[PDB]
RNA sequence: GAAAUUGUUGAAAGGGAAGGGCAUUUGAUCAGAC
RNA sequence: GGAAUACUGCCAGCUGGGACUGAGGACUGCGACGUAAGUCAAGGAUGCUGGCAUAAUGGUUAUAUGCCGCCCGUCUUGAAACACGGACCAAGGAGUCUAACGUCUAUGCGAGUGUUUGGGUGUAAAACCCAUACGCGUAAUGAAAGUGAACGUAGGUUGGGGCCUCGCAAGAGGUGCACAAUCGACCGAUCCUGAUGUCUUCGGAUGGAUUUGAGUAAGAGCAUAGCUGUUGGGACCCGAAAG
RNA sequence: AAAUAUGUAAGAAGUCCUUGUUACUUAAUUGAACGUGGACAUUUGAAUGAAGAGCUUUUAGUGGGCCAUUUUUGGUAAGC
């Protein structure tokens, strides 16, 4: 009879998606990422600042 | 004025035919002094037939 | 029944259905057939090919009772007999008791040959006959008699 | 006044402009009268060895 | 004067032949064959004045239904007024032409057979639908002596 | 007069429980791919930065249309375009795949949309909030997955986010998915569109064309 | 406003309930509406929809239209159902033992069936002998036979017959008909 | 014993027309009902 | 060299303030939390409290204020017009009836159908009953003389609703009415080819035809009533100069 | 020799194999047209859409038009 809406109303939330619980308990939008050191190149610097 | 595909009609009413319009309103008036007719005509020629 | 009408639905709207260009007018392209040559050619060519001259010859002083020939075919001829007598005929009938059909005076002219007959002699009055119609009663087993 | 061509295009487009439709086995009239002939004798006896062989 | 409207009305270029392709027709023209279903085009030939087409259906695309000694029937779809009409033209053959997407779609039914049965002789299903482009897909672009080049605009009229 | 209350109940739930189990498995494996493919693109590109060379992205294959532009006044065939695109009001949107044909339509069409590529976020809530599906010709709100598992099953479907896993990787029955969907209708922006006159192209300043990056704030501000 | 695609408030053309003041064909409709709404039977809803039809749309039967329908092969056990008339034929010598259902019967076209050896039915009859139809053929008489279809789409070169009230030799028999009076359309 | 039109009494409005729509104030008047 | 902060983006992160709305009316569904009975913000508002009980809310009415509002009807591409009609009020005032028809609908009977010109009877212009005819329909075609509709399961091909059989069922086969397309057959007219016969000029048997018909091929009509359209009548109402 | 506008095709009424009919055609056992029997459905032959599709009968009003961008003809030229 009235359409309530997900994004708000946990419940709904609940019903049309199991796998929100475990994304909320895990926190899994806060990722923190792996840190990586790849350093660019002397090629890519120099066209990038001047030519 | 011809249109709008139909029979062609031949109806025959352009004299003053309102003068001439009889209408049979007496059939019954008309079958009672038939049989009046008949059976006083009978009582007069009895017992002929 | 004049209140299942349109007139009384117009009733309020200026026009009565007529339009407020056109004005509804008399006679608006002539009375009756006029112009059926002229301005009307169009739908006299279009719905009734055939409509102006003449075509064959004349007869005077016509009498149509000279030419009274009601048609009956052969597959309606068994209904010129009652019903209670049609089905002891179809079954015993014989070429030594078979059933006589007047047809004029059943009011008919000429027999004509249209559909079957059961394989049962009948015999056949009649004024004229078709040539497959009187084939159709022999070879049921019958014989076409010629009246006046 | 004259002639024009306005609203012509409109009117033609209100019901559509619909092609006309078409059928398996069309008309042999008009098709050449020596191979209408032919093509009906041998429609006649394909129908007859049909009848024959075909139970 | 008045208007003209004859058979041949408004035909100056189109009926004429091209440079140096004047005289004769060639014999191939002769030598080609029609069958009835068969999907034709139709250029007319000016050189050639009997079985002529009218010049509405320069360009026009038709199947053949009848065959007969020098001539072929040809169906036309025309439009008149808010329908279209069938039209039966008897052509002679100097002014028709087979059409080519024709032969193209045999030979697409002919290879659409061949790669379906080779799919049932190997095992597989594999799909015949044409597809439309795609958009491309990711790449690397190395700048082995391939440095790139500084443009820059130009001005109006100094190095000119 | 049958038992009916604990028989078919209990065969129900534990129907129920399996449909659960096998849509939280689905859910975890797209969150793990989605998550992937990210990781995987940023290190490319600075592996080729690296490298001394140029990482080029793959083109886009999906984009999100919105009708900018009223009805009245507009020539037949961008009217005929955006009928067959089913875009028949203003502020209503659709997703297109993108190949040459399409590309062509929006080229004729570009006045009066504005289009773009969308992300996964304005996807999801899309869906989620103003998700519509078409059942006999009818115009229902999702709200349930056995609306979705009743209608798209035929195609392995069977939850809104298969739903909008088929949308955002474009799959092999886009068109049945995308059919599915009713044509979102969308407000106007809440605040505004960001310039005096719209009917310029956003390169000119105005509204129409692709953007191509700036429909998720366009259409997160319309939603 | 919404570019529109087609007209708004369009009905069906299609009659949904008899026209008719008839309330025995007013119960007869009230049971086979229930029937079709209960039943899976495609054969109720044929007999619902052809139960609304107006007089021109349900010509006459003939039995000799019934006779040749039961020389089909393996129908010749079958009950014939026609929603409509049923009449009687001479043209015919010999009729079969079988069970019709109808609306009307004539006279003669009764006492010719009873007399064969079978048995004439209604259509609520019908609907308690087999209330899915089991066993039935369904029997439609000559629609487009009637006087009025041969003046139906009249025009140059079409065969189509004139609206005309008299014939003869000098009605419509000439020019715009023969090559020798003009031309011949 | 209707209307147009007029007289008397009571109430009101009125700085170059009057009448109308939406909304509320002021004055007069009024039904339902707990 | 090591960071931070901008800018852009994401969160199925939390949290405060304001406004509008509360449709539905026993239970049924999907879920959530709890080991479970249960509980819940999960297929649309309940809980607690106060004042007043009448002109208080509300209606009507006369005005005032804010903003908006040109005189109706008519012809015209175009009316507020310096286009035409209109001082005011009451009453009257304009698509009717008939003869003959077309399409559609309802009803009765149905290869038939129509009692009402007339007769019998009557509680008397009513109601009730009836014979012979006649009209239309069941045969067409030809200018006429005239002739006059089954080779065949009343034909073959393509579809075709429903029914029947089998497969748990889509599916496969059988039979296929109405209707649509196509190839044939039959009747009349026209044209070509003309045989045995004959008061030897009549009789025309036969075989054909890119010809032709408002035809046949297991009949559909007749009567009454109704809306709409047609024609003749004063013919929707009022209006000439004339004869 | 553009651009814009325009005709057709993108299959089940299809393709392939085999061999039946004919008074047409071939020197012929050749063809032409129409078939019997058999094989080919997860895509049946590009995209997007499809508010049901197809068909019939009957009848109203209208048949004085005007304006705007662009392309044009006649008149120095016009609200020609
Ligand atoms: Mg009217
Ligand atoms: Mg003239
Ligand atoms: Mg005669
Ligand atoms: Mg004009
Ligand atoms: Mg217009
Ligand atoms: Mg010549
Ligand atoms: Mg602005
Ligand atoms: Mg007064
Ligand atoms: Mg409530
Ligand atoms: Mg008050
Ligand atoms: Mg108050
Ligand atoms: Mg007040
Ligand atoms: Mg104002
Ligand atoms: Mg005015
Ligand atoms: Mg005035
Ligand atoms: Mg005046
Ligand atoms: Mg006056
Ligand atoms: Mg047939
Ligand atoms: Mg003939
Ligand atoms: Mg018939
Ligand atoms: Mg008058
Ligand atoms: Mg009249
Ligand atoms: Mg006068
Ligand atoms: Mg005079
Ligand atoms: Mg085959
Ligand atoms: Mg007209
Ligand atoms: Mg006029």
């Amino acid at each position: 009879v009235l359409k309530k809406n997900p994004l708000k109303n946990k419940q709904v939330l609940l019903r049309l998606n199991p796998y929100a619980k475990v994304f909320a308990a895990e926190k899994l939008g806060s990722k923190k990422a792996e840190k990586t050191g790849t350093k660019p190149a002397a090629v890519f610097t120099e066209t990038l600042k001047h030519d | 004025a011809i249109s709008k595909n139909l029979p062609i009609l031949k109806n025959h009413f352009r004299k003053h035919w309102q003068e001439r319009v009889k209408v049979h309103f007496d059939q019954a008036g008309k079958k009672v002094s038939r049989r009046n007719a008949r059976a006083t005509r009978a009582a007069k020629i009895a017992p002929r037939p | 029944p004049s209140r299942f009408t349109k007139t009384r639905k117009h009733r309020g709207h200026v026009s009565a259905g007529k339009g407020r260009i056109g004005k509804h007018r008399k006679h608006p392209g002539g009375r009756g057939m006029a112009g059926g040559q002229h301005h009307h050619r169009i739908n006299m060519d279009k719905y009734h090919p055939g409509y102006f001259g003449k075509v064959g010859m004349r007869y005077f002083h016509k009498q149509q009772a000279h030419f009274w020939k009601p048609v009956l075919n052969l597959d309606k001829l068994w209904t010129l007999i009652p019903e209670d007598k049609r089905d002891q005929y179809l079954k015993s009938a014989s070429k030594e008791t078979a059933p006589v059909i007047d047809t004029l005076a059943a009011g008919y002219g000429k027999i004509l040959g249209k559909g079957r007959i059961p394989n049962v002699p009948v015999i056949v009055k009649a004024r004229f006959v078709s040539k497959l119609a009187e084939e159709k009663i022999r070879a049921a087993g019958g014989v076409v008699e010629l009246i006046a | 006044k004259n002639h024009t061509a306005h609203n012509q295009t409109r009117k033609a487009h209100r019901n559509g402009i619909k092609k006309p439709k078409t059928y398996k086995y069309p008309s042999l009239k008009g098709v050449d009268p020596k191979f209408r002939r032919n093509h009906k004798h041998a429609l006649h006896g394909t129908a007859k060895a049909l009848a024959a062989a075909k139970k | 004067m008045g208007k003209s409207h004859g058979y041949r009305s408004r035909t100056r270029y189109m009926f004429q032949r091209d440079f140096r392709k004047h005289g004769a027709v060639h014999l191939s023209t002769y030598l080609k064959v029609y069958k009835v279903g068969d999907i034709v085009d139709i250029k007319a030939n000016g050189s050639i004045q009997k079985g002529m087409p009218h010049k509405f259906y320069q360009g026009k695309t038709g199947v053949v239904y009848n065959v007969t000694k020098s001539s072929v029937g040809v169906i036309i779809n025309k439009m008149v007024g808010n329908r279209y009409l069938e039209k039966r033209l008897n052509l002679r053959v100097e002014h028709i032409k087979h059409s080519k997407c024709r032969q193209e779609f045999l030979e697409r039914v002919k290879a659409n057979a061949a790669k379906r049965a080779e799919a049932k002789a190997q095992g597989v299903a594999v799909q015949l639908k044409r597809q439309p482009a795609q958009p491309r897909e990711s790449r690397i672009v190395s700048t082995e002596g391939n440095v790139p080049q500084t443009l820059a605009p130009v001005p109006y009229e100094t190095f000119i | 007069t049958a038992e009916q209350v604990a028989a078919e109940r209990a065969a129900r739930k534990a129907a129920n429980k399996e449909k659960r189990a096998i849509i939280l498995e689905r859910n975890a494996a797209y969150q793990k791919e989605y998550e992937t493919a990210e990781r995987n693109i940023i290190q490319a590109k600075r592996d080729a930065k690296a490298a001394g060379s140029y990482y080029v992205e793959a083109q886009h294959k999906l984009v999100f249309v919105v009708r900018i532009k009223g009805i009245n006044k507009i020539p037949p065939k961008p009217r005929k375009v955006l009928q067959l695109l089913r875009l028949t009001r203003i502020n209503s949107g659709t997703f297109v795949k993108v190949t040459k044909a399409t590309l062509e339509l929006l080229k004729l069409i570009e006045p009066y949309v504005a289009y773009g590529y969308p992300s996964y976020s304005t996807i999801r809530q899309l869906v989620y909030k103003r998700g519509f599906g078409k059942i006999n010709k009818q115009r229902v709100p999702l709200s349930d997955n056995a609306i979705i598992e009743a209608n798209l099953g035929k195609y392995g479907i069977l939850s809104i986010d298969d739903l909008i896993h088929e949308i955002i990787t474009v799959g092999p029955h886009f068109k049945q998915a995308n059919n599915f969907l009713w044509p979102f209708k969308l407000s106007n922006p809440s605040g505004g569109w960001g310039v005096p006159r719209k009917f310029k192209h956003f390169i000119q300043g105005g509204s129409f064309g692709n953007r191509e990056e700036f429909i998720n704030k366009l259409v997160k501000s319309m939603n | 406003g919404i570019d529109h695609t087609s007209k708004q408030h369009k009905r069906s053309g299609h009659r949904t309930a008899p026209k008719s003041d008839n309330v025995y064909l007013k119960l007869l409709v009230k049971l086979y509406t229930f029937l079709a709404r209960r039943t899976d039977a495609p054969f109720n809803k044929v007999v619902l929809k052809a139960l609304f039809l107006s007089k021109i749309n349900r010509p006459p039967v003939s039995v000799s239209r019934i006779a040749r329908a039961l020389k089909q092969e393996g129908a010749a056990n079958k009950t014939v159902v026609v929603v409509g008339t049923v009449t009687d034929d001479a043209r015919i010598f010999e009729f079969p033992k079988t069970t019709v259902a109808a609306l009307r019967f004539t006279a003669g076209a009764r006492a010719k069936i009873v007399k064969a050896g079978g048995e004439c039915i209604t259509l609520d009859q019908l609907a308690v002998r087999a209330p899915k139809g089991q066993n039935t053929l369904i029997l439609r008489g000559p629609r487009n036979s009637r006087e009025a279809v041969r003046h139906f789409g009249m025009g140059p070169h079409k065969g189509k017959a004139p609206r005309i009230l008299s014939t003869g030799r000098k009605f419509e028999r000439a020019r715009g008909r023969r090559r020798s009076k003009g031309f011949k359309v």
